[PDB]
């Protein structure tokens, strides 16, 4: 009975900045993950990046490195994704997930976000992002 | 101390491991062999500060405390040394709690990699319990 609440989102031009953010309720240990996915209509959907909430370690698509970054807050189980330098094929359903697995042994929650989300078991409804050409 | 295959498993189940939450027996000491080898002494500190201690290799952000460990949970309530005794018991009851924690044996990346779904009794076939 989670709940992970996003926002942020909408149309932008290229080049320019949105960051997306998302917060989990209902939790009372965890979650041990926290991360962002996009599916644009014609792809592969794509774990962008995330998060070990116990540690803030960070993972990354190579898509996005050096132009996006995920952070928590923590003291609220939320979380941020900042992206700067959006491009046209950035455009894509964002989606907050989460693993509410509390892992024995250290595990890299960039692991599931390479391997199809495996792990990944609470999903927010997707935000709409639209990166626009110039002009 | 480094337990022999059937030794552990003749342990664990003395400790009420044997079918534990549906997991036969074989379960946990494959679990043990990919996580430490079975060395009780078996410590791998990870690149947040935590560490994963003894046998189950059972992590200090978590479930135990090692005072290392910044801003960390002690879910199991006991020091991290406790996992690295001889005597197993201090693992197998984190264990037990850790397992319970709705996700059964995935917990535990290594049983998920390399146990689940094998055929675990071989884990224990040979051994007198
Ligand atoms: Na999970
Ligand atoms: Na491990
Ligand atoms: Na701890």
């Amino acid at each position: 009975d989670v709940q992970l609440q996003a926002s942020g989102g909408g149309s932008v031009q290229a080049g320019g900045s949105l960051r997306l953010s998302c917060a989990a309720s209902g939790y009372t240990i965890g979650p041990y993950c926290m991360g962002w996915f996009r599916q644009a209509p014609g792809k592969e959907r794509e774990g962008v990046a995330a998060i070990n909430m116990g540690g803030g370690i960070t993972y990354y698509a190579d898509s996005v490195k050096g132009r996006f970054t995920i952070s928590q807050d923590n003291a609220k189980n939320t979380v941020y994704l900042l992206m700067n330098s959006l491009e046209p094929e950035d455009t894509a359903i964002y989606y907050c997930a989460a693993d509410s697995t509390i892992y024995a042994s250290y595990y890299e929650c960039g692991h599931g976000l390479s391997t199809g989300g495996y792990g990944y078991d609470s999903w927010g409804q997707g935000t709409q992002v639209t990166v626009s050409s110039r002009r | 101390k480094v337990y022999g295959r059937c030794e552990l498993a003749a342990a664990m189940k003395r400790l009420g491991l044997d079918n534990y939450r549906g997991y036969s027996l074989g379960n946990w000491v494959c679990a043990a062999k990919f996580e430490s080898n079975f060395n009780t002494h078996a410590t791998n500190r990870n690149t947040d500060g935590s560490t994963d201690y003894g046998i189950l290799q059972i992590n200090s952000r978590w479930w135990c405390n090692d005072g290392r460990t910044p801003g960390s949970k002690n879910l199991c309530n006991i020091p991290c040394s406790a996992l690295l005794s001889s005597d197993i018991t201090a693992s197998v009851n984190c264990a037990k709690k850790i397992a319970s924690g709705g996700n059964g044996m995935n917990a535990w990346v290594a049983w998920r990699n390399r146990c689940k779904g094998t055929d675990v009794h071989a884990w224990i076939r040979g051994c007198r319990l």
